């Protein structure tokens, strides 16, 4: 999958990076970061690594504002993580990651079970 | 100038609202100078009929608790406009700018550099 | 010898002076425990002193010529 395809190609800490877009509309590094509570700076080269990959592309604008989607057209509580692929997740990602045969929330890329990130 | 540096710094250290002779004894200096000119111009002297330093917040602890509690959650970036952004009470751009250096500590720097606030 | 404390010395003052104009030679050991002969002698090049009604004994960096700052 997109999800896969990238891990091939990078490291985990890059998944992660993918995954949050996947979860919500474009985002900025500055948001990816606020909602992961992962340093901006370690965010901003995980979108390079992705990008030369294609799972992600930006645009920039004459602060300036860059903003970050995921290329998946191109292929075709309210804060939880992964202690598999390390991804997260927020609430607007719990309704559609939450499972009744489990009763609690499931990865989307690595289907591992996630837990609140504190 | 040495005189009014150190009235300027005796203010700021004790920070509080005063008459111009109060302000000689504990620092010394007298001069109509001071009281047509210095106490006047000088930016950081605020004319309450008696002269006062321009404190940066009414209270103190107001900008630099949200910065407190931004630090355990969320992200450093625009730190005067998010904190403007967060309530209807217009935060000032000195007293914002001082309670981060105050409080300050370091900020993880990464290259013009991104910086993101970190407990030390 | 001491001259690095002299140097260093004169740091600990600026944070003093940073915070008042004025400072007696009892408000400077407590920043400092060091003889008060050894301070005075510093302040005595660049320092000044101010009796007043009780006589009380003030000290201030003379700015005249403080190249350094």
């Amino acid at each position: 999958l997109l999800k896969f395809v990238v891990r091939g190609f990078y490291g985990g800490s890059f998944v992660l990076v993918l995954d949050a877009i996947l979860f919500h509309s474009v985002l900025a590094e500055d948001d990816l970061k606020q909602l992961l509570s992962i340093n901006k700076t370690e965010l901003g080269p995980l979108i390079a690594r992705l990008r030369s990959d294609r799972l992600i592309s930006i645009h920039k604008q004459r602060v300036e504002r860059v903003y970050y989607y995921v290329k998946y057209p191109h292929a075709i509580p309210n804060g939880y993580m992964c202690p598999i692929c390390l991804t997260k997740y927020t609430q607007l990602e719990a309704v559609q990651l939450l499972n009744f045969d489990r009763t609690e929330f499931l990865c989307s890329l690595c289907d591992e079970p996630l837990v609140e990130d504190d | 100038s040495s005189k009014l540096l150190w009235a300027t710094e005796y203010i700021q250290k004790k920070g509080k609202p005063v008459l111009v002779n109060e302000l000689l004894d504990y620092l010394s200096m007298k001069k109509d100078d001071k009281v047509i000119e210095l106490l006047k111009k000088l930016d950081r002297i605020e004319f309450d009929g008696t002269f006062k330093y321009l404190s940066t917040y009414d209270v103190h602890s107001p900008s630099e608790l949200l910065k407190l509690l931004r630090s355990q959650v969320t992200f450093k970036g625009i730190s005067c406009k998010d904190l403007k952004d967060g309530w209807p009470q217009c935060d000032e751009t000195i007293n914002q700018l001082e309670e981060d250096s105050k409080i300050l500590v370091l900020r993880t720097k990464k290259d013009r550099y991104v910086w993101y606030n970190s407990g030390g | 010898s001491i001259r690095m404390p002299k140097k260093e010395i004169l740091d600990y003052l600026f944070k003093l002076f940073d915070e008042y104009d004025y400072w007696s030679l009892k408000g400077l050991k407590e920043r400092t425990r060091q003889p008060e002969a050894h301070l005075k002698e510093c302040l005595d090049k660049v320092a000044t002193l101010v009796k007043k009604g009780p006589y009380a004994f003030k000290y201030t960096l003379r700015p005249e010529y403080k190249k350094l700052k």
